[PDB]
RNA sequence: CUCCGCCGGCACCUUAUGAGAAAUCAAAGUCUUUGGGUUCCGGGGGGAGUAUGGUCGCAAGGCUGAAACUUAAAGGAAUUGA
């Protein structure tokens, strides 16, 4: 049995993918496998922002973001609830 | 009685049909069993096996028996039918509905030289259903039929005389192995024979030469 | 007709794409052929301006190069 | 490489399988359209193009959808007049239709001509 | 001078926006499509369509008993224009959701064995096509340039997805087989307006 | 078919499929029957009409339309 | 926890079909009315039954409902149904489409129509 | 950069009319209607890539590689249940 089309990573044409390490447990996992997202974070929730623009000097300044691309291994992604075991039928998408 | 549903049904209840070769010739859904005892009189049924097969569910597991019942007249109709239920004899009755559902026409053949009624195959014919394959080879006359119990039994109602049985795969799986004997006779008219070159003469649909009834 | 867009050697008897163009400049009003896939830069015998650029497919004209099929 | 009269025969049947109307074959040969002759001969398919302007060649068939099976027996085998019986048990169909190709010094022809004749060769191949 | 019926209905899908296709293209029913837009729909040679309008019409024609044919149309596009067209042609209608089964399961409550099939969207209308297939029911399908005419014996190029397109269509089958039953006689005079097989939205 | 007697043997010789010649067998659901009308003058209709038959092969393949077409142009 | 049931529901889209100008709103009339016009075994059944038809009359007195069919309200979506415009709406006089649109008809031979405009 | 077409790439999406034990595959198709050419390679599970012999390597090891005996199953795909 084969579990998925792709074997789970994007490798064609290349014979060897750089490594990257997990964001979590630094596992070696391949650049093309990892869960990569682009997770880009307001600095403050927006419970706390117009507290902190009652307190910038000067006025029409905008807070700043946090622009970070996390890399997750499978076993993190799955156990954080980054992805989830989709069915058999619905594995397939990529929307 | 019958009150049947499908207009099939209700020609032959009229009774302007007189063979099953129109509706062969036609192509023609057969959906009410009891078309056939009065198109097919001469209809012999025989099961040949009762295999049990077992779901298996939280409280154990629950055994149903499914029936392969071959019927058939020995000129040229035979039909399979696979039926799986509770109990044993409300199978065969629900496999034999479905046998004599599935009655087809099977041609013959002359091994070298036509003199006589038809008793072989036409030609080599090959019957996939699953892993089992059959080839029916033509045989001359008198050499009767050279197969398994199960397919020799099929043939015995297809009516053929005389054939070459060559099978690959698992013939010990009955299901299979009848439904490749059945595979491999269903597909003898699909042979394009230069006998059969000429190009035909169409025939009017039994729908719209019996419209008025309906 | 599609049979100018298929392929050079799909065609049912094949053709080549290229042709052979007389080109005549501004500067001396003679003519020359060039090839049209020319590979090779030209210059008019007389006044020795570049007629093409070789290049990967047809060759390039120079401004004021006005060329004939044939 | 080509060991074509494979390449034609694979090509017509599954243009045949398909349905197509006509198939054209790349490489030609004398002994290709010797073969095509057979067929039309024995009128399992129609009248052809054999287009020659230049090259090894190439041709375009129409099927009549008349033929079932057609192919090449590349290793290309001895054979006798006396023993071509047990080649038509063994490939043909049946002991009524169904022709063997098989070339001879006297060309091209298939296997009733050579009862006829009797001549035998070399297996070019077959169709029914 | 005088027009034709070519001139005359020919202008009606002009106006009516039937000519025109969608983005895309089915290699089967390419031979349809002439020409792209630079925008990038496709547009249809309106007189093949009227071809194979003639097609279809002599096809329903040749039936002995109209109510033995069946006409589809699951958008909500084409009921209106579907009942009307059934109320003239004397055909049965069935508009809205196609119970699955309709044309197997014979002691289901809606069975029937039609003489043939009439769609206004393979796509949409796809479960009639299977159900076809298992019944030997011919079938004329309303073929845009995006329709996977598998199972499809006459497919009409077309656009079926408009206001006014489905409404359009199927007033032209029923003059046509009307002209062609004789109903009304010969003369391009028709006492039924287009405009009322345009589907009256509350 | 013919028994060297001459008798007919061999029982409903099939339909074959107008456009690509295979015949239909006794269980090829998806083959179907179609039949075009032959218009003449006033009235634009008479009971004479053209038969054609279809395969399920063309039909799945869905160059059914196709073969109704090309097959509709045939003349006479 | 008080979902009414097929046996209720059938019932009252059944009744509601048929008896429609025959009952009304309030619930105790529609009680009574249900007395006469059918026959049940338990009151409670009949009190669930009418202040569930109850207020399917007070969906139905405003708006279109679904499946439940009756002639007062199916003929007059008929009479509304089947009326037309004095003449047809869409008009051929005028028809504006483009180069392509119009190599339709030159190929089609017709370079020259009534009502073919270039856009 | 937009559009259309050719080749040659890496792939992908839909469908059987095909194939397959199926999973699945547009190439694992054109296979009992079996034959384009060619190399390597398997013959139930173990014992075992083990012993012995050879050979290469500094060594680790590599390549080549059995038998005795034992066993009725081992195994692949998919279904239901737990
Ligand atoms: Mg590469
Ligand atoms: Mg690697
Ligand atoms: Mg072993
Ligand atoms: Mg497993
Ligand atoms: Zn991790």
């Amino acid at each position: 049995t084969f579990k998925r089309r792709n074997g789970g990573r994007n490798k064609h044409g290349r014979g060897h993918v750089k490594y990257i390490r997990c964001s979590n447990c630094a596992k070696c996992c391949p650049k093309d496998k990892a869960i990569k997202r682009f997770l880009v974070r307001n600095i403050v929730e927006q419970a706390a922002v117009r507290d902190v623009q009652e307190a910038c000097v000067h006025d029409g300044y905008v807070l700043p973001k946090l622009y970070a691309k996390v890399h997750h291994c499978v076993s993190c992604a799955i156990h954080a609830h980054i992805v989830r075991v989709r069915s058999r039928e619905n594995r397939r998408n990529r929307e | 009685k019958w009150v049947p549903v499908t207009k099939l049904g209700r020609l032959v209840k009229e009774g302007r049909f007189t063979k099953m070769e129109e509706i062969y010739l036609h192509s023609l859904p057969v959906k009410e069993h009891q078309i056939v005892e009065t198109l097919c009189p001469g209809l012999k049924d025989e099961v040949m096996k009762i295999t049990p097969v077992q779901k298996q569910t939280r409280a154990g597991q629950r055994t149903r028996f499914k029936a392969f019942v071959v019927v058939g007249d020995s000129n040229g109709h035979v039909g399979l039918g696979v039926k799986c239920a509770k109990e044993v004899a409300t199978a065969i009755r629900g496999a034999i509905i479905l046998a004599k559902l599935s009655i087809v026409p099977v041609r013959r053949g002359y091994w070298g030289n036509k003199i006589g009624l038809p008793h072989t195959v036409p030609c080599k014919v090959t019957g996939k259903c699953g892993s089992v394959t059959v080839r029916m080879v033509p045989a001359p006359r008198g050499s009767g039929i050279v197969a398994a119990r199960v397919p020799k039994k099929v043939l015995q109602f297809a009516g053929i005389d005389d054939v070459f049985t060559s099978s690959r795969g698992s013939t010990k799986t009955l299901g299979n192995f009848v439904k490749a004997t059945f595979d491999c006779l269903m597909k003898t008219y699909g042979f394009l024979t230069p006998d059969f070159w000429r190009e035909t003469t169409f025939t009017k649909a039994p729908y719209q030469e019996f419209t008025d009834i309906l | 007709e599609l049979e100018k867009l298929k392929h050079k050697k799909k065609r049912l008897v094949q053709s080549p794409n290229s042709f052979f163009m007389d080109v005549k400049c501004q500067g001396c009003f003679n003519i020359t052929t060039v090839f049209s896939h020319s590979q090779t830069v030209v210059v008019c015998p007389g006044c020795q301006t570049v007629l093409c650029q070789p290049t990967g497919g047809k060759a390039r004209l120079t401004e004021g190069c006005s060329f004939r099929r044939k | 490489g080509r060991r074509i009269l494979n390449d034609a025969l694979r090509t017509m049947v599954n243009a045949e399988r398909r349905g197509k109307a006509t198939a054209q074959l790349q490489p030609i040969s004398g002994v290709m359209i010797s073969f095509l002759n057979i067929m039309k001969h024995r009128g399992y398919i129609k009248n052809f193009e054999v287009f020659d302007p230049h090259r090894v060649g190439k041709i375009t068939v129409e099927l009549q959808g008349r033929i079932k099976d057609c192919k090449a027996l590349t290793y290309r085998q001895d054979l006798r007049a006396t023993e071509i019986e047990k080649y038509r048990t063994r490939m043909l169909p049946t002991r009524q239709w169904g022709y063997v190709v098989v070339t001879t010094p006297n060309g091209v022809l298939d296997h009733e001509e050579a009862i006829r004749q009797n001549v035998g060769g070399q297996v070019l191949g077959y169709f029914h | 001078r005088a027009l034709s019926q070519k001139e005359q209905d020919i202008q009606m899908m002009l106006a009516a926006d039937v000519h025109l296709g969608t983005k895309n293209c089915d290699f089967q029913m390419e031979r349809y499509a002439y020409k792209r837009r630079s925008d990038g729909i496709y547009i249809i040679n309106l007189g093949k369509t009227w071809e194979k309008l003639q097609l279809a019409a002599r096809v329903i024609v040749a039936i002995e008993n109209p109510q033995d044919i069946i006409v589809q149309s699951a958008r909500p596009y084409g009921q209106r224009a579907v009942l009307k067209f059934a109320q003239h042609t004397g055909a049965n209608a069935i508009a809205g959701r196609h119970t699955p089964g309709t044309f197997t399961n014979q002691m289901q409550t809606s069975f029937s064995e039609p003489r043939l099939l009439i769609l206004t969207d393979p796509r949409t209308d796809h479960q009639p096509i299977k159900e076809s297939a298992l019944g030997n029911i011919p079938t004329i399908a309303f073929c845009d340039t995006d329709s996977p005419m598998r199972y499809v014996d006459i497919g009409i190029p077309a656009n079926n997805k408009g206001r006014n397109s489905i409404g359009c269509l199927y007033w032209l089958l029923a003059r046509m087989v009307l002209q062609m039953r004789g109903t009304i006689l010969p003369g391009h005079k028709w006492d039924v307006m287009v405009d009322l097989f345009f589907y009256r939205d509350p | 078919m013919q028994n060297e007697v001459g008798d007919m043997v061999d029982l409903y010789v099939p339909r074959k499929c107008s456009a690509t010649n295979r015949i239909i067998t006794a269980k090829d659901h998806a083959s179907v029957q179609i039949n075009i009308g032959h218009v003449d003058e006033n009235g634009l209709y008479d009971g004479r009409f053209t038969t054609f038959a279809l395969s399920g092969f063309v039909r799945a393949q869905g160059d059914a339309d196709g073969s109704l077409d090309r097959l509709w142009q045939k003349r006479k | 926890g008080r979902v009414r049931t097929k046996t209720v529901k059938k019932t009252s889209r059944q009744v509601i079909e048929k008896y429609y100008s025959r009952m009304t709103l309030d619930f105790h009339t529609n009680k009574k009315v249900l007395e006469e016009v059918s026959i049940l075994q338990s009151k409670r059944l009949r009190n669930k039954v009418a202040g569930f038809t109850t207020h399917l009359m007070r969906r139905i007195q405003r708006g279109p409902v679904r499946g439940i069919s009756l002639k007062l309200q199916e003929e007059e979506r008929e009479r509304r149904m089947d009326f037309v415009p004095e003449k047809s709406a869409l008009e051929v006089d005028e028809i504006r489409v483009d180069k392509e649109t119009m190599d339709m008809l030159a190929f089609l031979g017709m370079a020259d129509l009534p009502g073919v405009e270039r856009a």
